[PDB]
RNA sequence: AGAAGACGGUCGAACUUGACUAUCUAGAGGAAGUAAAAGUCGUAACAAGGUUUCCGUAGGUGAACCUGCGGAAGGAUCAUUA
RNA sequence: GGUGACCACGGGUGACGGGGAAUCAGGGUUCGAUUCCGGAGAGGGAGCCUGAGAAACGGCUACCACAUCCAAGGAAGGCAGCAGGCGCGCAAAUUACCCACUCCCGACCCGGGGAGGUAGUGACGAAAAAUAACAAUACAGGACUCUUUCGAGGCCCUGUAAUUGGAAUGAGUCCACUUUAAAUCCUUCCGCGAGGAUCCAUUGGAGGGCAAGUCUGGUGCCAGCAGCCGCGGUAAUUCCAGCUCCAAUAGCGUAUAUUAAAGUUGCUGCAGUUAAAAAGCUCGUAGUUGGAUCUUGGGAGCGGGCGUCCCCGCCGCCUCUCGGCGGGGCCCGAAGCAUUUACUUUGAAAAAAUUAGAGUGUUCAAAGCAGGCCCGAGCCGCCUGGAUACCGCAGCUAGGAAUAAUGGAAUAGGACCGCGGUUCUAUUUUGUUGGUUUUCGGAACUGAGGCCAUGAUUAAGAGGGACGGCCGGGGGCAUUCGUAUUGCGCCGCUAGAGGUGAAAUUCUUGGACCGGCGCAAGACGGACCAGAGCGAAAGCAUUUGCCAAGAAUGUUUUCAUUAAUCAAGAACGAAAGUCGGAGGUUCGAAGACGAUCAGAUACCGUCGUAGUUCCGACCAUAAACGAUGCCGACUGGCGAUGCGGCGGCGUUAUUCCCAUGACCCGCCGGGCAGCUUCCGGGAAACCAAAGUCUUUGGGUUCCGGGGGGAGUAUGGUUGCAAAGCUGAAACUUAAAGGAAUUGACG
């Protein structure tokens, strides 16, 4: 059934922008997905989504654009121990030059990037470039 | 597909574990078979008496003679064919004379013509036929 | 897609954003609860009271009327049934299959239907037993759920 | 003080007979496989393989085999012309 | 009582345990008897003395197991200390010298140490590194310059030769010295010590993989070659030889264990339409896995780029009931404690060697750990090292609270001198000690009040559960009918008919076959019947009744995380098959004959037993097949249809309309299906899904690892038995296979 809300909504908005879709929606909806999609928003792997409340659960609605390569879920969240950052995010992103590996540490769900400024590991989640 | 969990390190161990005895190459390694089975009992040679010289007849494409020795193993008291390699050594071995039969290259498998032959013959008498066939050490007597 | 069955389907009731009262209704969180409880008292289960009050009477929903659900009005003032009404259906189903199992006893098809149902109770029970509705202990038997409907 | 010694008890190698399990082997004679690969008797299969083929079960038969029943198409018909 | 599939218990090991090793894109995989640490045993056990300290073996006591001398009464035996030998063995060193170094025991500066060092043996292995260089010729060439080219100047070259030529050196040998303990070895050097014919490089190759000759001899499917592919049958690029070349090269070969290679064990990260492969189906305990939902925006400042936009310290809470750095504060000391973890980050602790890697003319390097210097040595001495990182998991400490669980108030409770009643008992206090009773402080208990905006998040395009009107060859149990079929009864007429690539056994004037009318028994439910229906899969069709059961839709019905998949364990499971029983309609293994055929113990015929028919037990398998696990998400079209719903525009009917009902036209959910396409897949065939896969992981179940041997043997178990289930190896084997192509033969 929905074990993993983003693994969810991620593949459907990978799997919109193939099809080169204008936008999408995301049916469960989540404070992860939100905050997820929010480093998206920064990099600009996508535009401005606008989250419906359904009184229920939430959808919300993805603005693309065309640079989303791809975004995937590593789903077990393993625990990254910042020497094995590097590992990852060479084997899990097709360079140096950019791709993100957003993941959620003691200071919140942010990028690879911003987790090695403040010097913290924590639990993969995923991955867009 | 696969269980992918993140508690599941064992049914994947255990998984990837008996999914071996599937595996042939680790089935004769790991098993017993071949250390039991193999005339050669783990060993790289072995030393041997021979009984006598017996020409054995090669796979049907190529017809040919192939010269070769019934041995027994002294540590086994295990008989043997052994292909006594290059041409007219079989000339040089003489019955009841100690040879060091070593493997073929196929570690079990009969090496292409040589039907049902493993092992191939080395030295002889404290020689070694490569010696002889260059004629630089001569038969001991 | 279900339980115990292969039809994946979906057919469910589905409320508003709105969920203030919608102004025909007079009666007050108070006149509901002097209804519900005059149902329960007749003899009718929380599912069946919700019914009454909707199609011919006025609450689409009971909870947003009064503070809380059909249950808690009835369970806080001690009209509740003995165990929950959503597993003595399913009991009440079992004993009805059992009794003809026992007359043919050729019915393949009860067999499962038996064992499903069967399954269908412990499954729920054994929350019951967590969620501590149910003393634990409680157990089918056979024998024993006849009575018990 | 005190040796040789003797009654008792305790750990107990050892020896004798059973039990188990492990491992390893002796064996009259019997039946497979493989080799392998060129003998005889057919010709089962692949072409509509001359009898669409195959599974399971059964029964039969010098041998492939054959025949029932239920299957299968991996067919030799994606159709039969209200 | 304790342990157990979070796999115990049982068995095995080519198992002394760590520290590491070689391999290695990241992850592992195997090895670690190996000098460092830890354990054990001295043929095997047991017991012993003695000892702080031992159950001590360079003690002894037996026994067992071994074995020596003998005067035959007796006696002495323990190398898994060092040397050595024997046996075993594919497979491993000298009866060497010594306390000089490091250390130890002693009563001890003084002896001893096979601990240890030093030699010898020593292609276990690692480092460095000769096996020649150079001038001029003779030439053999080829970039400037010169020449139309031929030629030449020549700065450039390089090939072979003459060695023309001397120069240089080491391998040796050996004066001498150092070394060391005495040597030896090394480092130092006097003296001798290079023209090849020497001071002499070999091992495999020379078709390809794979760098290197269809050079030349010989053999001629032999010998022989060839890890695989292969060559060899009278010119072999393949055998044996010759010459030439190539690779590495002082090393180099084959023996096999093992790692990459292996995206062929796949955690990362394989596969399951057909290639090896998804249980017949379903339930289901462990296990794994499980929606959403709860402090925030914001404030105050310092700092980058009147305000806006990055960048930092702040607004863990509570306590102060607890310390104190006659009444104090001030806040640290304690604890509510981080709900209870999981997670993350910082410490501390992590034996050295090894490793990673700081520093260093070991002459470099493996190494070594020193060295460097200051110094003309008058300095009668200075200066610096012996860096650091990692060190899993668990354990310890401290930050953070991103996510995951987990917790707290609901038949009432937190606090609020809120108040009391009951009891308890501690101790200060009555100039001291006892008694009684108090006040109070702290428990415990418990009457009765105040306040607490006083407590239930929502219902999942999750689930569970109620109800509604349909629906359906779903299941059972009754009941009813239909034909034909054979059987018989009767009657009519008459001689052939059945069967067939043709015929006969067969049936028949004892009148068969045919015709008619009657009964019979059992079968099976024709057309209607479909990419139509239902169930789980086997699955499921004459009428009617009854009996439960079910999907789907409908639903501002209720419950509220209850769920998915699931070892283990269950329910059902064509046919065939088996025990009971009932019955014998046809068909029909087996079985009998006729033909056919070279034969047919086959097909094609004619009989007909078990069985197909029923009721009762078992069996538990299919090509049980969509050769597609189940749940869950997403991605395009377009047509149709089953059910339910919804809406509309029709009308036939049907009535005055209606309600309907029957058609039409739409939409909606979930069903069975179709086509179409450069989504995207896909070896291919193909596939809305086999799509979302090097852009690798939504959850989970099963299961394959070349082919056979083999679904065999053996073991276990179930079965009355057929058999079912579990299920090896030796051996052999190079492809077997799959998808598509041309062929070519049906
Ligand atoms: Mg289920
Ligand atoms: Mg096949
Ligand atoms: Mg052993
Ligand atoms: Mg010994
Ligand atoms: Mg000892
Ligand atoms: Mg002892
Ligand atoms: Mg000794
Ligand atoms: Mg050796
Ligand atoms: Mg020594
Ligand atoms: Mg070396
Ligand atoms: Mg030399
Ligand atoms: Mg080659
Ligand atoms: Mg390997
Ligand atoms: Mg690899
Ligand atoms: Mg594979
Ligand atoms: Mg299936
Ligand atoms: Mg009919
Ligand atoms: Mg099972
Ligand atoms: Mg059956
Ligand atoms: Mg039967
Ligand atoms: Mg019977
Ligand atoms: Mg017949
Ligand atoms: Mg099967
Ligand atoms: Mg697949
Ligand atoms: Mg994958
Ligand atoms: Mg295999």
């Amino acid at each position: 059934v929905r074990m993993n809300v983003l693994a969810d909504a991620l593949k459907s908005i990978n799997n919109a922008e193939k099809r080169g879709k204008r936008q999408v929606l995301i049916r469960p909806c989540s404070k992860v997905i939100v905050r997820f999609l929010t480093v998206m928003m920064k990099h600009g792997y996508i535009g401005e989504f606008e989250i419906i409340d359904d009184h229920r659960a939430g959808k919300i609605v993805v603005n693309l654009t065309g640079r989303l390569n791809k975004c995937g879920v590593i789903s077990p969240r393993f625990d990254v121990q910042l020497k094995d950052l590097e590992k990852w995010q060479n084997n899990l992103l097709p360079s140096r030059q950019f791709g993100f590996i957003v993941l959620t540490t003691s200071a919140g769900i942010m990028d690879h990037e911003e987790a090695r400024r403040k010097h913290t590991g924590g639990k993969i989640l995923g991955f867009f470039f | 597909g696969k269980c992918r969990g993140l508690r599941t390190a064992r049914k994947l161990r255990s998984h990837r574990r008996d999914h071996k005895w599937h595996d042939k190459q680790y089935k004769k390694a790991h098993l017993g078979t071949a250390l039991k089975a193999n005339p050669f009992g783990g060993a790289s040679h072995a030393k041997g008496i021979v009984l006598e010289k017996v020409g054995v007849e090669a796979k049907q494409p190529n017809s040919a003679i192939r010269k070769c020795v019934r041995v027994q193993l002294i540590k086994n008291g295990k008989k043997i064919t052994a292909f006594v390699p290059n041409d007219g050594c079989l000339n040089f071995i003489e019955e009841n004379d100690e040879v060091l039969v070593a493997g073929f290259g196929r570690k079990g498998h009969a090496v292409g013509d040589i039907p049902g032959v493993r092992f191939k013959v080395v030295k002889v008498a404290n020689v070694s036929l490569l010696a002889l066939y260059k004629g630089k050490k001569e038969r001991p007597r | 897609g279900r339980m115990h069955a292969p039809g994946k389907g979906l057919s469910q009731s589905a409320l508003p954003y709105r969920r203030s009262v919608p102004t025909w209704l007079k009666l007050t969180s108070d006149d509901v609860k002097e209804q519900i409880y005059k149902l329960a008292k007749k003899g009718l289960t929380p599912s069946q009271i919700g019914v009454i009050l909707r199609d011919s009477h006025g609450v689409a929903q009971v909870r947003f009327v009064t503070g809380n659900k059909i249950l808690r009005i009835l369970k806080s003032k001690g009209l509740a049934p003995d165990l929950p009404e959503d597993l003595y259906h399913l009991i009440k189903k079992a004993v009805a299959v059992r009794k003809h199992l026992e007359r043919n006893r050729k019915d393949k098809d009860a067999k499962f239907r038996l064992i499903l149902i069967e399954s269908r109770i412990h499954r729920l029970a054994r929350y019951y037993k967590t969620k501590r509705v149910l003393p634990p202990n409680w157990k089918y038997e056979s024998s024993t759920a006849s009575a018990l409907v």
